């Protein structure tokens, strides 16, 4: 019953997996089904922190992020309920009611 | 507060839940227009004055880069602001 598929491309350390509260670190890359990036954050590029857990990302972020170890990549296909919803986001060209794909690197868990 | 670094931590988180949450640019405007003018009037303090060395830049080019979005609708231009904003936000912790 998760809105989110998760397929990992690179194993974690299996062992630490970020907790409810804690800081984790990541990078991403965002496509639609044809491919179009519409965003990354990879290259002054920077790791995306955030708190995990707590409604900071997208509910299927939040969610995926428990279930991955320091270190490890993987594609996430996320239904839109647990995206952007009927809404998405016009102004980043995400439409409404759009899965969305993220390839995600676990990089680091303050 | 009349702390810089707390009413800029406020005001980035409140504007970018207007914006990103609300989808409510106005509203967003509305909160970061102040705090921008408060820059412009200058420090006025040795506080304030090492706020605007440390950040100023960062903050009035944010603020370029949304007034180009503007005018353009270029996510290019949108996430270059964003990333400002969140850069500032995240080194006042
Ligand atoms: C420059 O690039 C943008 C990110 C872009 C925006 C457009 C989307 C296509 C996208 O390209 O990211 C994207 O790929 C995407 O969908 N992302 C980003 C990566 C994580 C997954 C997802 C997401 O949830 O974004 C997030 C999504 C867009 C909005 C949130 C979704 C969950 C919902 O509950 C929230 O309601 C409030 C809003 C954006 C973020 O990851 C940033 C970090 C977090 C927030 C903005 C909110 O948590 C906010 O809450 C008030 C905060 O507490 C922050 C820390 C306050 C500071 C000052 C604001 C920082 C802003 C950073 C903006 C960044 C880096």
């Amino acid at each position: 019953s998760p809105k989110y598929t998760k397929s990992v491309l690179k194993k974690g350390d299996k062992t630490n997996f970020p907790k409810k509260g804690d800081v984790v670190h990541c990078w991403y890359t965002g496509t639609l089904q044809d491919g179009t990036v519409f965003d990354t954050n990879i290259q002054n590029a920077k790791p995306l922190s955030f708190k995990v857990g707590v409604g900071k990302v997208i509910r299927g972020w939040d969610e995926a992020l428990l279930t991955m170890s320091k270190g490890e990549k993987a594609r996430l296909e996320i239904e839109p309920e647990w995206a952007y919803g009927k809404k998405g986001q016009p102004d980043a060209k995400i439409p409404p009611n759009a899965k969305l794909t993220f390839e995600v690197e676990l990089v680091d868990i303050d | 507060s009349i702390l810089w670094h707390e009413m800029w931590h406020e005001g980035l988180e409140e504007a970018s839940r207007l914006y990103f949450g609300e989808r409510n640019v106005k509203g967003m405007f509305e909160v970061l227009e102040p705090l921008h003018a408060m820059m412009e009037r200058g420090p006025q303090t040795l506080k304030e004055t090492s706020f605007n060395q440390a950040y100023g830049r960062d903050l009035m080019e944010a603020q370029e880069w949304c007034r180009k979005y503007m005018k353009s609708g270029n996510v290019k231009d949108l996430t270059q602001a964003w990333d400002l904003y969140y850069h500032v936000f995240r080194r006042i912790s």
